[PDB]
This record gives C-alpha cells, structure tokens and sequence, in this order.
C-alpha cells in the first residue's frame, strides 16, 4: 500500500463567510438556552451530569457549566459566564444574553461589506462611552445603613428561588459579609470563600436557616469522658500531631541488653507525656488538631478536663482561628499566651439527624462565620447554597464601591439613548454600527417582558419615548406586574461594578469572535 | 431545539414537555406506595441482584432498593432521605402529598393557566396550614401511657399487631430510663443486635447491653455474678516499636533472654489488672469482667484465666459510651491511675452461643441510662423488619419527648386541614385562587388512600367523614375497621407533631420546584 | 400475566394498566390537533417519505398522515375516517371531545369510581343533549343567503380568509343548480380540476365542464363556438374479433385488399359521425364535439378532422354522467340509431394549453345541472388545501339543503348544551351523578380550544360566555377577535346538525368501549 502525499493529514479548513457567520449563529445559540433564566418570573433548569447528580438551577452560570459543547465559539461564551462570576455574583446570565444581541446586529454589517475591524473599533468606542454614562447616572450609597444595603441584596435575589424567604436570606447575607470584614494591615479585604462557610445540613424547615456568630465542624468529641457543653472554652489550635512517629531519617536502634526494649516503649509514652504537659501549662479548655491523637494523649487530656477534637480539616482550622482568635501553632512546646483562642461563646456537641456538629458559636468579635443551612433535601440546599453566594457577592461589590445603577431595565435605556444622541456628531462609516450597539442594550428590557407575557410592542414604545426628556430618565420594567414603574419606588437597584462589569465583557467578547475567519481542528498537541 | 444543535447527543424536554414527564413520574411512585400507607397496608419483597429477600413497607426503604432510573423518582428520594433521618416516620405519606401536589395542579396549568400562579396558592395555603397545625396540637405532659399510643400507631404499620403489642413494651420503657430532668435524648445508647434463638415474637429488653463478642480463651468462666466491670482501651496484645529495631543476640541462651525482656512490657499492664482484683477484697467471689476494645493476645489470655478473669476483644467504638454508663465505671486509656473508683457493678455477666457465635450478656444494673433492644427473628428477612421498626418506633417516642404536643391521628388533622382552606380561600384576593384549592384536595389524600387500603370506598367515606367534622368541633378521622368516622384523640391514635410539620414544609417547595421547570436535559458528555 | 405463560413473545396490560395507555394516548392526539380548530388554528406541513408537502390542517388529514404506530390512535382514526366520508366537517371537534370524555373521567376512575359507573352516566348525559339539539336548531327554509354563511363558517377554518370570500361564491352557486324539487344532491356531478394558470385567488365556477384532455389531431380546431355534443361509448381504434382468426391472402395484390377491407368496419361508424353532421343543416359554422369515452385510432381522426368534427379520446367514467346532463343528449353505446335528439349543444367549446397538456373547456349551456370547480393554485401543496377545503364546504351545503334546520355556530351550541345538563344533574337519582358532569364538561373543550387558539385566556372567557347564557336566553358563543361572548346566529356563523348529532353519538360510544378496556395485549405469533 502507498500513502497518498498529503500535507496536514486529517485536518480541516474552513474560511469566509461561513465562519464570520458561523460564530454567529454558535453565540445565538447559547443565548436562547437562558433566555428564560433572567427576570424576576423566571423558571428553574433541571440539568443531569454524568457523576449521577442533579444540578437544578436557574442562573446563568450554573447552567452553562454543565453543558458540553463541540463548537470552538460556543466554549468562549461559556469562560464568558465563568468570569462573570467570579468577578461579581449576579452578573453572568446578563452578559451571555447581551453578547448574543451585540453579534446578532453585527452579522447584519458583515452583510453589507463591511470589515470587521471598522465594526470593532465602533465597538470600542461605544464601550467608552456606556462606562461614562453609568458613572453620571448613579447614587452614592450609605455603607452605614444597615436597612438600604437590604434593599440592594433583595434586589439582587428577587430574580433566584430564595425570593419567597427574602426577609430571611437578606439577614443572612449581609450579616455574614460584615462579620468576614477582616483588615489587619493598613488594606481592607473581603474573603467569603475561605471563611464564609456555607455547610448544609439536610433536614428540618428553611425558615430555621440562620448565620451562626462562629463556625461548626461535622466532628465528634475524641473521648466520651470529655465533656460536650463548655460555656467558656480557652481554645487552642495545633496543627501538628500528638503521637509518636517515625522520623525523617534512616533511624535504627541495635538493642543488645534485655533492659533497652522496655526503655524505647516507656521513652514513647514520656514523649506524648511531654507535649502534652506543654499544652496543659496554658490551661486550656478545648484542644484541636488536623492529625491523629493517639489514646496516650487521650489519658492525658481526660483527667485534665479537656475535650479534644482529633481529624478536623487544614481550612477549617484557618476559619476557627479567625472567629476566635487564635493562632494555629505547630509546635506544642512552643505555646504561648498569645495562641489561645479566648473570646469564644459557648461551646456544644449536637446532633442533627443522627450526626454530631461540633458548634463553636456565640463568640465577641469573629472574622469569620458559618451560615447553617437547613432544607428539605441535598438538591434545593445546594440552590439556596449558590443563591447566597451570589447574594454575599453583590454585598462586597458595595463595600467597595458604593454606587447603584438602576436596574430593571432602567439601566439599559438610560445609555440606549446617550449612544443614540452621540451618534449624531459621527458623520462617517462607523455611524451606523455605532447605533446598534444602542439597539443591542434593548434586549434586556426586552427579556424581562417576555418572560412575564407582556407585549413587546406595546411596552417599548412607551420606555423609549420615557428616556427622550432628561427629567426622570430612570423608568424600567417592573417584571412582577408588567407595567412601566420608575425604579425610585420599586427599590430595584444594581451595583455599579455588576453593570460595569457586564458591559465591558459583552463587548469584548464580541471583539474577539469577530476578526475570527478560519478555524483549523485536527490537530494535535504533547 | 438548541441544545440540539450544539450537542447532537443531548436529549431535552420543553415547557410543556418537562412538566408532563414530572408529573407522570410522581404519579408512578405514587400509585406504588399507596398501597403501604397505614396498618392495613400490603407487605413488599424486595429482592437484589444477589438474591437476598428484603421483605418491608417503609417508604424509606421501597424508594432506596427499587429498579427506577429517572430524574423525578430521583429527587423525592432525596426528600424521603432526609425525612427518614431526622424524625423517623412520616416518609410513606411524604410521597403521596407531593404525588398529590402535582396531579391537582395538572388540572389548572392544562386549562389555560401559568405554573407560577398555582405556586403562588401554594405558599398563600402553606402558611394558613402551618398556623392551623398549631391550634389542633394536644399537650399531654409526657405521660408514659400517652407514650405507649404514639409508639403503638408507629409500630402498627410495620408490624402484623401481634409484635406491635410486644414491641411497644420495648421501645417506650427503653426511652425513658436513658436521661432524665428534660435533657436531650441520645439514640446511640440504645443497641440493636440481632439475634436467631427463639422467635420474631420473643424480642426483650435488655437493661444493659449485650455483646457481639464473648470469651476467647477455654477456661474462662462463662457465668460471672456480681462483677466488677473495667473498660479499657490499651493494647494488651504484642505491639512493636514505631522505630524498627531489631534484636540483637550472641548466644542461645541470651535469645530466650530477649523473649522474656520483650513481653516485659506487655506483662507490666497485666500486673496492673491482677493487683486490681487483689485490692476489692477478693476473699469471696469477686468476678472481673474487661471488654477490652484493643486486641489481646493469646499469652496475656492464659494469664487472666489462672486469676479469674473474663476478658474480651476487639469491642466497637460506642461501647465504650454504653457501657461506661451502664456499669458507671471510667473508661481508661491507660494504667498509669487505677483505682477502683473506675471499676463498674454488674449482677450477672454470662454468655450464650449461637452457633459458633458467643454472645455476652450484662444484666442487673441499678441505673443503666443505656439499654439494649434484643430482636430475635428466626430469618435474616424478618430481622429487617423489627429493625427497620424498632428505629422507627424509637424515633417516635424521641419527637414526642422533646416536643411538648402530641398531634392526633389518621383523618384527625387532615381532614380539618383541609377544610380550614376553604374558608380561607378567598381571603387571597387576586388570581391565586385556584392554588388553595389544588393544596387542599392534595392533603385530603390520606384519608382517601387508608381508606382504599383498609377495603371501604374512597369517595362515599370522604363524604361522611367531612359531614361529621362540619357539623361539629371535634377532630374527626378515618376508622381502619368499620369505615365510620371516628375521632383519633380518644381511641388511642396519635402521630408527632414534627412529622406534620415537616411534611407541610418538605413537600411545598419541593412542589413549587418541580412545577417551574421547563428545560430537563441531559449534558456534559 | 396468563398472557405470558403461553406466549412468552406476547405483551399484555392490566386492568389498571391498559386505562393509562388509552388515555395517555388520546392526550397526545388532543395536545396536537388542538392548534388547528377553528378559524385561528396553525398550518401544519406534513412531509412523506418521499418529500412532498402536504400542507394542511383538516383533522382527516392530520390523523391518515402522521408517523405513529398506537392502537389508541388507530381507533380515534377510524371514527374521524367517517367524519370526513358522510357528512365533511366535524373531524378535528371529533377528537378533542374523545380526548376530553377520557381525561375527565380518569379523575373520576382513578378516585376509586368503577369505569362502567361513569359510562352509565355518558348514556343519561347523551338522551339530554340529543333533546337539547333539536331546541336550539333553526329552520331558515334554505335561502341561498343562509347557505354562504353557512359555506363561509367551513371555508374559513381552512383558508386565510383572502380566499374564502371567492370560494363560497363558488360552493354556493355550484350546489343550487344541480338539483332541484326535493331530490337529493349528488355530489359526483361536480368536477375539480387542478390547474395551475394564475393564483390560488383565481377558482372561478365554469357552468359546464372542464375536461383534462384535448384535441388528438392538430388539424382540429381549437376554439369552437355553438357546438353540438355527441357522447360516444363506441371504440373507433382497430379492434380485431374475439375468436383468434388473422388473414391469409395469396398475391400481392390482394394484400392491399385485406387492408382496405379489414378498416370497412371502423370507417362505417365513423361514416354515421360524418352523415349526422350533414343532417343538422351545416351550411353555417356548426361544430361538432365528439368526447368518446373510449380510444381513437389516427385513421378516424384523419377522417374527421377533414370534415371538421373536433373528437377527442380516453374519457373518464362519469364524464358520460356530467357531460350527459350539461348538454342534454343521450350517451349512446352505439351508432344504429344515431339522430338529432341524441346530440347535445354548448355555446363555447375551446382549449387551453399548459405545458404540454390540453384542457378542453365546454361553457355556455342552458340548464347544465353539472358544473366544475375550476382550481388554478400556483404550488403542487396549494392544490391539496383548495381541494381538501371544496369537499369540506360542498359536503357542508349539501346538509343545509337535505336537513330542513341550521344548528348554531361556535360556543352557542356547546355552552348551552353543558349548562342543560347540570339542571337535569340530580335527575339521574344514583350513582351515575357524576357522569353527567364528565359529558358536561368534556362539551365545554369547544370554546376553550377556540379561545387558546386565538390567543385569549382560557378560564376568564368561559366564565363571562356563561354569565350571559344564565342571565339571558341568547344562545351567547365565543368572539375569535375581541373575546366578549357574542352571538352567533346573528353574526352569521352556522354549523350543521349532523355533525353535532354525531359529535353526540360518535364520540359516546368510542368513550363508553374505551374505558371498558382493560385487557389491551398483542398475541398471534
Ligand atoms: N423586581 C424586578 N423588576 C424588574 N427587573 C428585575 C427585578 N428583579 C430583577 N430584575 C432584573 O433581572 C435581571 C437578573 O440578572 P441576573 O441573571 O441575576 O444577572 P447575573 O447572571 O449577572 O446574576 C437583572 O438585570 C435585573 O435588572
Ligand atoms: N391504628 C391506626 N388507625 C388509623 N390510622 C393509623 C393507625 N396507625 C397509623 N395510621 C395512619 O397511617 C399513616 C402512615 O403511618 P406510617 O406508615 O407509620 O408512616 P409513613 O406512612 O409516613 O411511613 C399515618 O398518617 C397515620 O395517620
Ligand atoms: N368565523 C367563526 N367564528 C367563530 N367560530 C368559528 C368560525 N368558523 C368556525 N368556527 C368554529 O370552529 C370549529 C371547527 O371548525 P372546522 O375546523 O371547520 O371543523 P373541524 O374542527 O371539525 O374540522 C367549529 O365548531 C366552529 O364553531
């Protein structure tokens, strides 16, 4: 058999018009799957994923990150949504709609012989001027207030499912922020990843669902002896272990007399004797390790009135040190009066359900928080889980920038019509795609009234005559009902860096799918 | 569809698509369960791949080992998971109210109307429910004969009433000597072991415990009155050192040297425990008895049975929590402090086999706090269904203890539930009417399905049971002999008040969940 | 199952079984032909195997062409096969009270009634709307105004309403002038050609006949003008006898002999076509049309094309019926007794081709009784929904004129049908009470189809149709445009009475055996 003289064996080539328009008709795609997952009236998703669970959601980020697709421009719109969401907490869903719409009025001007670059680079100039039209329309916040920073988290999960329980979760959400508040050198910081812990617990009503001033472990008492209910305990962190094992060298002992065997085994009991009489000098009342204890320690520990929690994880440990104050050592010769956590409320091993939780909780001053979550089973629990993530998100977003957007609707009309009157000074080829990018903002209030059932033609003729007066300028649409209400006595209001942020990506991503005009699979890589 | 056109292998459903595949599955493990609910209730055999025969009626247990692959069966088992956790019963009729839930509002979101609205009655209907709940709740102070009523409607459908009336005896007295002067009950102090001697209908009550694990040694005694009980957790057995060493010898003599040096150690801990029956006296008989969660090995057996000492091993973790308080001893760690302050009291210690299986008795405790429910089925099938119940049971008088209301029966809650909806329906004032509708006739359908399981018509019994609570103020219910309406807080027929609290909440948003979904499909290969 | 002991390749179903087939099954051919009732009911395009397109959404054609392979749906198919045989429209009303008589009475079944109980109570309902439908039936007398609105109701539930205002000026005016004097209208003499000239809005109604085929001969004329008919059943080709004989001639002479001889019998009939035409004082123009059922062959028409006789061939079989009756004559099988009262007469008699095929068009008689409907739709699909919607309307003016009453239109029918039946409810005196409100209801799918289809709610425009059926004695129907109750014997919308005879009668029956089924299995392999 002779091969055939190829070249680039098992490859294909694809150019022209049928990958400007290819591109297209791939991000058309994915907008139309969360199309129903925007407004207040939205419906939930189920979705299956091959480990045998089922993720049933209705945000844009959690949807799309169980979908797998074989369309090079269809995985861009999904790292679209990723970033969205780890950059703010709702701000995901609006940009896949929104870069959708921003390449549906593109594929238009790619029909009438125009570049792609003439296309971007009116683009980019309608980008620079939504970010100068956002910042002349909003508000300055009282961070202080502790009743309008509910009003912007309820704003923010009126859309999710924890709407129904919006006078609970809004409680939650911003205490947990302000708790996790943490700033020991001159730079304020907002970690609610590594020290707001959201563990859930399947059982019982949500309405018991509360934050609780401290955090909890799932982790039993190492002796029954040792007591559950300390009212207050002199907590301190270890990290390394409280046995005896081998060392880190080619140790071997050579035992010739009959005296020398029984000395290793009595010299392995006075080692444990010998930590544990360090750790006991502090006199302490709760002792915790990330490595094993041996019954040795036990002995020690128990007659000296000290429960002992023996496997408790490496970042549960750094959140305990936060809501009590202490410093995990490991070193237990190496204590000092500094590395004990005083401070801590009151101390209980309960049972939820056949199960003890070690609840360190009631504490005077804690960085860090755990929110116990409570729900019927493990599948509503991990929604109300993703929905206060995206609710403890859009409350860092205000404590460090605080500025609203008007939402609802609002937001997008107010710059569809500052794009609309400076487009007027253009007088050049980059005029005409410089009005779609204002025609393109409109598929967010579009949104909101199809999923409620209101008209379509109706309602944005009367919005867009709104926005044409500078008065008010702040109309929306009100998804609950589906009338035309000013977002002045609704309460809807958006942070500034959600909407910043779901600008500058739906742009950008149109940026970048446009001067794609080959596309080259088949290859392969070490 | 879109899905579709990204991944050519991704099914999906639509609008009215997913909502006709939700419904028909929860009328699927409906119309299966319906027919266990109550004590008149039908047995199930289950039988795995391997060909064990798991016969039983738990709604729990039918949801877990049943052949279904799909979505929705997927995620009531989820909610029955957790209702079968926490309170015990109340798992049977969680699935029929959210079967119910999704078959009433099919009749409104077919007819022209949105699923959102039907969710908005839900919740209007949930908390006039949840109000009423606690109107209808009896207090009775805990009595031990209110208690035996409540274990007795939980056993009773489980159970062929011929061990409902022995098991009853042996969950209520072992509940209530465990703690005391209104403190949480811990359900770990009870043991369930299982047991082949005589018959399903021979289960006692063990005040103390009882042992998997007897004696390993020939010439220890098998019959111990009045022992002093000395739980231990060191390693009696041989144990090297963690630095591996070696011997190291030059002739033969100082070989046998070596041998008797390297157990030094381990006979130091035995000299520990033979002094300790020195020192209480031991001019009489004086048994001692260790459980001895650690291994021993056979040289340091031979040497506790030339004293006179019953000694076991290789115990669970959580015996030593019961029986620390059944002999009220101390669990050590170590010999460094012993006294006989940690020893235990025991009145008869002994020991059975069962076909090569020793089991150790300790009985005749004064104040045990800890016991040990004896179920002795004769087949390994009938063995799951005294343990599936006595849990069942426990957990029943444990919700009735910590709660301080006892809520009445079969028909007695439901029934007035549901009728305490209409006169609230048009309180809502707007298009949510229909919702407390369709919640309504969703609760009244525990009163129609113990109805059809006890033989009696399903609409002509409704009927008369309505007619007698209208027309007058008593809680009226469902009689599972005669079909007659009788009243549940007189004849005997309690429930918990968790159970019907939790299935209100538990079984409403997981209704108004299911029936906003729109788009199931299967991604991500 | 007994099934599966003797046939083990032999599925079955059970008694609770085979209900959820039949009755999931006529959901889902309820859930599909739904879109299509009424005047704002969806175009479905229906693609074969082979790819063509048949656009159309009579509910005839729906059920005959769609891929599925259901006993449930074979049944409802062969009840809407008739609908569309005897009497035209009423097929996709058929269905939906089918699928309608069996989800209303599974809520019913499935809350422990029997099935026989609620088709006891379909029987009682069925006696009361059959004399509820002669009460609200109007005789008009048959004006030939009643009769367009009558054509307008069926025409526009199948077109886009640019087209049924020219088509019931063809449906009308053809039905009048075929029969009069109390005789029965028989619709073979109505001819439908397809053509495809100049637009679907261009079928006109030609008071003659439109013949698919021309002149065999291009020395015939093309346009002839006051013609005279022969209809002809002879053969004029070369036939030989029946007994297998052939020739045998001797020189070469008598070769041309046997020829010339062997044709004496054919140009003898053909020399009694060209005798006739001399007998009918032919010193003007004076065409003559030979139609001729059967074939020609080149030598006679040679023979008569030098005359002046324009003849065609191959005829269809009751073009010897229509053309009969249009021109007057008589259709002779013979030529020995040929004469002037045999021949026929027309004013215009001419052809028209369209790419490569002839159409011979006869116009301009005096009392023709037989007519064409002359369809010239652009597309191939076009064609099928001008020919499927002529039936539909020329089988529905031909009941206006044999039943001596009109029945109402939309809701005015099955609004005041369902409201009759809830006064006459307790008139039953049994068990069968709720069987009337299953028919009851099952009736009322008529104004909730016709208000989801035209985009109006479906529950607040029942309530307002009802509200002004109590409160007055108009029988009140349902407004396609505004969604106010309006009524619909003063609007100009009528139906027929039997179809809604049948809808009563068709519908029952096919619910009553459906519902005592129980048994549906596949055995005979
Ligand atoms: N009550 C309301 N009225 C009008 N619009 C609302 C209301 N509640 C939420 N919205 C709109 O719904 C949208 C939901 O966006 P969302 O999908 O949460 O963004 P992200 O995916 O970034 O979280 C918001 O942009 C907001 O304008
Ligand atoms: N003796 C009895 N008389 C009448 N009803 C009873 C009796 N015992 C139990 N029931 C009813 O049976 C129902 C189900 O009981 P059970 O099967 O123990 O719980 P579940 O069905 O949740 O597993 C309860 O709601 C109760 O009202
Ligand atoms: N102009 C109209 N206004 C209101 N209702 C109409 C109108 N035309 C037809 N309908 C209704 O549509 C229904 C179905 O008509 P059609 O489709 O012709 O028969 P079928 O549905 O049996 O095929 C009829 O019952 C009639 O009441």
């Amino acid at each position: 058999h002779r091969p055939v003289l190829v070249l680039s064996q098992n490859t294909k080539r694809e150019s022209g018009r049928k990958v400007q328009s290819g591109n297209i008709n791939a991000a058309k795609t994915i907008a139309d799957i969360i199309r129903t997952c925007l407004g207040p009236k939205s419906m939930m998703k189920m979705l299956l994923d091959p480990m045998g669970g089922i993720v049933m959601t209705n945000d844009g980020n959690a949807i799309l990150r169980e979908i797998q697709v074989q369309h090079p421009a269809a995985k861009s719109m999904i790292e679209i949504s990723r970033t969205q969401d780890e950059e703010v907490g709702d701000g995901t869903t609006s940009v896949i709609i929104l870069a959708g719409e921003m390449l549906s009025v593109a594929e238009h001007f790619l029909e009438q012989q125009m570049h792609p670059t003439v296309v971007i680079s009116a683009y980019r100039k309608a980008l620079d001027d939504m970010i100068s039209t956002l910042k002349k329309i909003s508000i300055p916040v009282d961070i202080s207030d502790s009743d309008m920073m509910l009003n912007i988290i309820n704003s923010s999960i009126t859309t999710k499912a924890i709407s129904r329980w919006s006078s609970l979760a809004c409680n939650i959400a911003l205490d947990a922020v302000k708790m996790v508040q943490f700033e020991e050198n001159g730079r304020k910081e907002i970690d609610i990843k590594k020290y707001a812990r959201v563990e859930k617990i399947p059982g019982g009503i949500i309405e018991d669902s509360c934050v609780l001033r401290g955090v909890m472990i799932n982790k039993d008492v190492t002796h029954p002896r040792m007591r559950r209910y300390i009212k207050n305990p002199r907590i301190v962190l270890l990290d390394s272990s409280l046995e005896y094992k081998k060392g880190e060298s080619q140790t071997d002992i050579e035992i010739t007399r009959e005296e020398d065997f029984t000395r290793i085994l009595q010299m392995e009991e006075e080692y444990i004797q010998q930590l544990c009489e360090d750790i006991i000098q502090l006199k302490p009342d709760v002792v915790i390790t990330e490595k094993g204890i041996s019954d040795l320690a036990q002995h020690y520990l128990m007659r000296a009135n000290i429960t002992a929690i023996r496997r408790v994880r490496k970042t549960d440990n750094n959140r305990i040190a936060r809501a009590c104050g202490a410093r995990i050592v490991s070193r237990p010769e190496e204590l000092r009066e500094d590395d004990v956590g005083t401070g801590a409320g009151l101390l209980e091993i309960k049972k939820i359900g056949d199960e003890y939780f070690t609840f360190i909780t009631d504490c005077k001053d804690p960085k860090a928080c755990t929110i116990l979550l409570r729900g019927a089973s493990k599948e509503i629990l991990s929604e109300v889980e993703r929905n206060l993530q995206d609710a403890m998100q859009v409350c860092r977003n205000v404590l460090l920038d605080p500025q609203l957007v008007p939402g609802g609707g609002a937001s997008e009309m107010a710059v569809a019509h500052a794009l609309t009157e400076k487009s007027k000074a253009m007088t050049g080829v980059e005029q005409w795609p410089y009005r779609a990018v204002a025609q393109a903002l409109e598929v967010i209030p579009r949104t909101l009234i199809q999923n409620c059932g209101a008209s379509t033609i109706r309602l944005l003729t009367s919005l867009r005559a709104k926005h044409t007066q500078e008065n008010c300028e702040t109309w929306g649409v009100n998804g609950e009902t589906g009338t035309l209400v000013d977002m002045k006595e609704l309460g809807i209001w958006e942070p500034l860096a959600v909407k910043l942020q779901t600008y500058k990506t739906a742009v950008e991503t149109a940026v970048l799918l446009l001067r794609i005009d080959d596309i080259v699979s088949g290859h392969k890589k070490k | 569809a879109a899905v579709k056109t990204l991944n050519p292998k991704a099914e999906v459903a639509r609008a009215q698509a997913a909502l006709a595949v939700n419904i028909s599955a929860a009328r699927g493990l409906q119309d299966v369960l319906r027919t266990n609910l109550g004590p008149k209730g039908t047995m199930k055999m289950l039988v795995s791949g391997a060909g064990d025969i798991k016969l039983t009626k738990d709604g729990n247990v039918l949801l877990h080992e049943m052949q279904i692959q799909h979505p929705t069966a997927s995620l009531i088992a989820k909610v029955a998971t957790a209702q079968d956790d926490i309170t015990g019963d109340g798992t049977t009729s969680n699935v029929l109210i959210i079967g119910e839930l999704l078959k009433q509002a099919d009749l409104y979101i077919s007819e022209g109307l949105h699923p959102r609205i039907i969710t908005e009655g839900f919740e209007a209907a949930k908390e006039k429910a949840l109000q009423f709940l606690e109107e209808v709740k009896v207090s009775r102070e805990m009595d031990r004969e209110t208690l035996i009523d409540v274990a007795r409607t939980s056993l009773r459908t489980k159970v062929h009433a011929e061990l409902a009336d022995v098991l009853t005896e042996a969950v209520v007295d072992s509940i209530l000597a465990i703690k005391k002067q209104d403190e949480p009950i811990d359900l770990f102090m009870i043991e369930i072991m299982e047991m082949k001697h005589k018959s399903e209908t021979d289960t006692s009550l063990i005040r103390g415990l009882v042992l998997d694990h007897g004696a390993r040694h020939p010439d220890m005694k098998k019959r111990v009155e009045d022992a002093y009980i000395l739980t231990c957790n060191v390693s009696l057995e041989y144990e090297k050192t963690e630095v591996n060493s070696g011997f190291f010898y030059k002739s033969a003599e100082e070989r046998e040297k070596l041998v008797k040096a390297e157990r030094k150690f381990i006979e130091d801990r035995v000299k520990k425990i033979i002094e300790l029956k020195r020192k209480v006296c031991g001019d009489s008989d004086k048994g001692f008895v260790v459980i001895n969660q650690k291994g021993i090995d056979p040289f340091s057996l031979d040497a506790l049975s030339k004293e006179g000492i019953v000694a076991l091993r290789r115990a669970k973790r959580r015996n030593m929590e019961r029986l620390t308080l059944a002999c009220g001893g101390v669990a050590l760690n170590s010999f460094d402090d012993l006294s006989p302050d940690c020893l235990g009291h025991a009145g008869l210690v002994y020991e059975y086999t069962l076909g090569e299986e020793k089991f150790t008795f300790i009985e005749k405790c004064n104040n045990p706090r800890s016991v040990t429910l004896l179920i002795k089925g004769p087949n390994k099938h009938t063995l799951t269904q005294i343990k599936d119940a006595v849990r069942d049971g426990l957990r029943a008088v444990k919700n009735a203890i910590d709660d301080g209301c006892v809520v009445p029966g079969a028909g007695a809650v439901e029934v007035a539930m549901a009728e305490a909806l209409i006169k609230h329906k048009p309180s809502v004032k707007g298009r949510a009417q229909l919702g407390v509708q369709a919640f309504a006739d969703a609760l009244l359908i525990i009163p129609k399905v113990l109805a059809q399981n006890s033989g009696f018509d399903l609409q002509e019994t409704l009927v008369k049971i309505q007619a007698e609570h209208s027309e007058s103020g008593q809680l009226v219910g469902v009689d599972l002999n005669t079909g007659e309406p009788m009243v549940a807080a007189e004849v005997g027929v309690w429930d918990n008040y968790c159970v019907k609290k939790q299935l209100l909440h538990s079984c409403t948003v997981i209704a108004t969940n299911i029936l906003l979904v729109d788009e199931i499909m299967r991604a991500g290969m």
